[PDB]
RNA sequence: AGGCGUCGAAGCCCGGCCUCCGGGUCGGGUGGAGCCGUCCAUGAGACACCGCCCACUCCCCGCUGUGUGGCUAACCCCCGAAAGGGGGGACAGCGGUAGGUGGGCAGUUUGGCUGGGGCGGCACGCCUCCGAAAAGGUAUCGGAGGCGCCCUAAGGUCGGCUCAGGCGGGUCAGGAAUCCGCCGUAGAGUGCAAGGGCAAAAGCCGGCCUGACUGGACCCGUAACAGAGGCGGGUCCAGCCCCGAAAGGGUGGCCUAGCGAACCCCUGUGCCUCCCCGGUGGGGGCCAGGGAUGACAGAAAAGCUACCCUGGGGAUAACAGAGUCGUCUCGGGCGAGAGCCCAUAUCGACCCCGAGGCUUGCUACCUCGCUGUCGGCUCUUCCCAUCCUGGCCCUGCAGCAGGGGCCAAGGGUGGGGGUGUUCACCCAUUAAAGGGGAACGUGAGCUGGGUUUAGACCGUCGUGAGACAGGUCGGAUGCUA
RNA sequence: CACAGGUCCCAGCUAGCCCGAAAGGGUUUGUACUGGGGCCGACGCCUGCCCAGUGCCGGUAUGUGAAGCCCGGGUACAACCGGGUGAAGCACCGGUAAACGGCGGGGGUAACUAUAACCCUCUUAAGGUAGCGAAAUUCCUUGUCGGUUAAAUGCCGACCU
RNA sequence: CAGUUCGCUCCCGUGACCCCGGGCUAGGGGUGAAAGGCCAAUCGAGGCCGGAGAUAGCUGGUUCCCGCCGAAUCAUCCCGCAGGAUGGCCUCCCCGGAGGUAGGCGGUGGGGUAGAGCACUGAUUGGAGGUGCAGGGGGCGAAAGCCCCCGGCCUCCUGUCAAACUCCGAACCCACCGCCGCCGUAGAUGGGGGGAGUAGGGUGGCGGUGUAAGCCGUCCACCGAGAGGGGAACAACCCAG
RNA sequence: GGUUGCACCGUCCGUCUUGAAACACGGGGCAGGGAGUUCGCGGCCGUGGCGAGGUUAAGGGGGUUAAGCCCCGUAGCCGC
RNA sequence: GGGGGACCCUGAGUACCGUCGGUUGGAUAUCCGGCGGGAAGCUGGGAGGCAUCGGCUCCCAACCCUAAAUACGUCCCGAG
């Protein structure tokens, strides 16, 4: 699927549509200064067995597209609507 | 499982230990201080045959 | 844009060395006043000078570790009662930490439905049609199919046009290229299954656009009646916008499929917060989007047991009984056809109607706190759909014999070879050497050859433990009525 | 099952293999004609091909590779982020089958119309060689032929589908 | 006689032979000429006390009497299918005050089953008529083409169909209204609270499947949980509660 | 009241089960023993006290043969 | 028994940091132990629930002893 690489879109910042630049958002690993993460390496030391699950080969055909939107006024990154998936996404200028 | 002949060897039970008593005694050289710089004679008084040796032996 | 020059140069003569031996430098002397560029060319200009450097390379010193070779004094190994000697040596060993290998040793898992289980399949998550019985609902390993996507256009809106197929005509041109008329209720298309809906449109062709948006309310369905996390859908208010002259329409695809909790994590965005107070780094919290569990209301997960054990189940299989008779045994109706002529002496195609419960199968109704298997021996009894014996009928019955049928169950229906065999095959006799029921009669009567434990061998399969309705040797039969 | 006999593997002794939490210890009053670990099983004739897979052994220039160490960033210090070095092990390479195992398949061909293939061509690592064969292994199966009986799902000899 | 003995028969009987006294090896261990054999009548992990009154959705049991009312095996979810949870169905108490609806009559609407039919979709026997339609057989060819059988398509006549067809279409069922009937101020409809049991159903008619028995749903009539009088006895059948 | 005669009727008891006289399981006789108990927390109801308030715990004092009886005890808890 | 000082003393492999195992409600913020490292010491040092800087508050470890209120009952008096 081709999506455009801009569009005008109401901006929740500036209260009126303006021009806004289409992004992906780009998956990053786990903070280890997290609490979550904190508390699996505490737990993780010692004598015993793993703690926790370990899912194999587990991952849906394709995903949902998490895309962000920022105007080219305010320079904010909005979220727009709920994520459709498809694994074919070609950004076309204009 | 159950353990195995080597394994069970380790522990120097009676079925495994060697009966070191019918034997004649080991057979070590004398002691390096009479034999260093000193040279002795001796004489052989009896050739015999030891159990485990696979050797005779003499005195 | 000039720089050096007795603050000493060209131009010749030797020598070391780097080296694309291009050709640049350098210690020594004859040497006694000049040499480059500003010029141009070059994508970029000066071996005119001044800067920190760019890449290869050499070396003085300080530090740092890696490897090699050596030493003894730590440490170790040997003789000896010890003193003392010999061998090894900063290795080894020991203590801490880090990665690998690791069924040697442990704790576990190895799902469910299922006309018993296993293999198979998914009826294990969804959508359309029939089942379904003209409100709603309605199950089966019921019937016929699809889904786990795709599309910045196949989305929104405004204007204009009407499709498939056919008839007649026309250069190449033919069944089929592009064209001109007539008919044409959709027989076309609408992204994809099916159903439903669509003709001045929801279809085909174009113009503009991004309502496939933000903050919220209520309601229906999954899940009737009648409870629900998650999810899908519908009706609206406000904000900012798109098309249009206007009304009006737009919260994705004309409607019904195309998907998913907790905890944790990533991203956006503004806020609240962290132990006496304040600043800083960092963390915690609220809102929104995203990463998945197809066993799809979401465990992280392979097998053998014939050495097996426990709690149960006739909610459930094997033997036996019960129901049924597809199958099996037996019988009947019509009469094409074969029989020298003659359907019926004999046979009886194709088709149709039945009996028995003597083969097998199906069901799962009784029995799993035990109803002890096949075959053989012993013994008793019964049925007739009669093999012989008694009496008859038709004949393609000369006699002797044969073929078919009827009445008749008093009597008989034996002996042997291989094989556990029932059975079937064979041998010599015989009047004949009939088939069956009795818990597939009969183990508180017998035998134990086979089946069916624990031992072992071979073939095949499995990485292995091991398995085989594949062979083979051995393998217990309780009793005072 | 054991057995004598055959062959294979580890070890020069502070060894090899093994028991333990450690200390210490079994083989060891032992020393390769020895100690320990597998398989086959007197004796006679023999033991063919295959190292791609799995296992083990040797090498390892190179890639990956944990901590530690070093460099840059960040933190008035850390936490934290990115690189360099990095042993074993993997990847790669070589030996090894009296190590686990494997040793098929097609296209064909010579005095008929007879079958079979001395012999060629592809196919994986290579296609089962001497022997034996309805075997304690053979489903069809009570294979077929001959001997044993009057009669042979038996036993014996033969064929090899 | 014996929680492995007795008789006959049989095998070894100078060797890897048989037997006594003293010692050592102890439970994931010993020992094993290897049978998972033996380790005090116990061995695929001994015995004894302790954890311990282990746990099970599985089996069994659960003690006096009379009164009143009185069910259910079916929807959704669960590693769920011999078990649970939310609902449906039963029982007891309370509030709140004026209506409610199992049956009937008429009316306003909805439906696509039985039956029927070919007007859509898809089938189906033969006859007639019209069409070169890119069939195919042939006659008929220098090439341009026609002369017949046969295949297809269209119309009519003729004889037959449909669970996944409909131009039509009942009985009947459902929602709402008005009235009759019945219930309700001795308090219904409705609302809140406490306690359950029920998650195997069977027979009987109807529908899908199956040769049938049977399997799976549907109807709520009877047994389950039901006496008495009958069908000879009988769960379901008749009268009857 | 004991026993027995006649007429008619009547296939034991407990249990799982759709279905029990069952060829389904538990049942020689008699006597004794024998199986919804205690605490903590939460939801309800029957009754009683006080009431915008209610209530004490640990503990203290008086009296007593005694652990009974009488008085205080506002920490705390719930409600506002 | 009180006022001044300008001099002296006031606990080391310890406090503490990194890492590993255990333990804990202790969560980047409990406590114990192993391994490597390791101070100031009165012109001093520690704590205030991530780390550090500044303020403020509290305190002086790495040495020792300590009755009563408390636990139990092989025993005794007393009671149900
Ligand atoms: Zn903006």
């Amino acid at each position: 699927m081709k999506y455009p690489k801009q569009i005008r879109t109401y901006c929740p910042f500036c209260k009126k549509h303006t021009i806004h630049k289409v992004e992906r958002v780009k998956k990053r690993p786990r903070s280890e200064l997290s609490a979550g993460q904190r508390r699996f390496r505490r737990i993780l030391k010692g004598y015993g067995g793993f703690p926790r699950p370990k899912p194999e080969g587990r991952e849906k055909p394709v995903k949902k597209l998490d895309l962000r939107f920022r105007c080219t006024e305010c320079g904010k990154a909005h979220t727009r609507g709920r994520g459709f998936r498809v694994k074919k996404f070609e950004l076309v200028e204009g | 499982g159950k353990s195995l002949i080597q394994q069970r060897r380790g522990k120097g039970s009676p079925t495994f230990k060697s009966p070191s008593h019918r034997f004649r005694g080991a057979v070590k050289y004398i002691p390096l201080n009479y034999t260093q710089e000193k040279t002795l004679r001796g004489v052989v008084e009896e050739i015999m045959h030891d159990p485990g040796r696979t050797a005779p032996v003499a005195r």
